């Protein structure tokens, strides 16, 4: 549903249509998981991710 | 940065260093491989526009390690509503002459969308600011990149906590003269963490002196400019080094 509250449960961006219909999205360089809310990197250096910490 | 710690090398991969004739000028944020967001006032007295340089991958200013990356700034874009010498709409979009190559040390900071940033990021309490500016009011700038975690206030609470602050800005920091960002930090990123990802929410702007007790830091509210930023990033380059684009 409308995704104004808690970011509609989206990891990144969402937008709510009509009523009860919502859709999460991701910044470029990312893809939305089958999960519906999670974004997973699609390139080697996605924005806002810190390689040295990411690689652990 | 007053009251901060050294950003470990690599953990502030989007931070940028602006140089004029080889001299430290300002900080900036990498949001893509050719685009750098900074602050308009950083260019008010610019010497030679044909000597503007952006350096990505920088950490320690006294040693070259091969991670540093240098690019000529090809264009500096400033909203029409910005008035040199003043502080409202303190934002600038720089276009690098050639792209930086993303690597473990050079990574862009996500520019979030208007809605997400206003109703979700705008509420995250603590964010990071960084730069090689002064380590104390009237003190010497830093050799290693500095970072400082600061709390964002409500425009209402900011005004009162001090007995000039448009909606294109927001306060953040502390009033006990112990923590803040200084000249040398202007144009650097105010970055917010959300769900495993950093996003650009503020640009280091002005503020009554540096770490001045009874005062908070003022940062450009990036969210008021996403669309402006995006329209320009998706446009074709027009001749000229310094360009003013309409705003809204
Ligand atoms: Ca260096």
């Amino acid at each position: 549903l409308i995704c104004v509250n808690e970011n509609g449960g989206c990891e990144q961006y969402c937008s709510d249509h009509t009523g009860t219909k919502r859709s999460c999205r991701c910044h470029e360089g990312y893809s939305l998981l089958a999960d519906g809310v999670s974004c997973t990197p699609t390139v080697e250096y996605p924005c806002g991710k810190i390689p040295i910490l990411e690689k652990r | 940065i007053v009251g901060g710690k050294v950003c470990p090398k690599g953990e502030c991969p989007w931070q940028v260093l602006l140089l004029v004739n080889g001299a430290q000028l300002c900080g900036g944020t990498l949001i893509n491989t050719i685009w750098v967001v900074s602050a308009a006032h950083c260019f008010d007295k610019i010497k030679n526009w044909r000597n503007l340089i952006a350096v990505l991958g920088e950490h320690d200013l006294s040693e070259h390690d091969g991670d540093e990356q240098s690019r000529r700034v090809a264009q500096v874009i400033i909203p029409s509503t910005y008035v040199p010498g003043t502080t409202n709409h303190d934002i600038a979009l720089l276009r690098l002459h050639q792209p930086v190559v993303l690597t473990d040390h050079v990574v862009p900071l996500c520019l979030p969308e208007r809605t997400f940033s206003e109703r979700t990021l705008a509420f995250v309490r603590f964010s990071l600011v960084s730069g090689w500016g002064q380590l104390l009011d009237r003190g010497a700038t830093a050799l290693e990149l500095m970072v400082l975690n600061v709390p964002r206030l409500m425009t209402q609470d900011c005004l009162q906590q001090s007995r000039n602050i448009t909606e294109y800005m927001f306060c953040a920091g502390y009033s006990d003269g112990s923590k803040d960002s200084c000249k040398g930090d202007s144009g650097g990123p105010h970055a917010t963490h959300y769900r495993g990802t950093w996003y650009l929410t503020g640009i280091v702007s002005w503020g009554q002196g540096c770490a001045t007790v009874g005062h908070f830091g003022v940062y450009t509210r990036v969210s008021q400019y996403i669309e402006w930023l995006q329209k320009l990033m998706r446009s074709e380059p027009r001749p000229g080094v310094l360009l003013r684009a309409p705003f809204p």
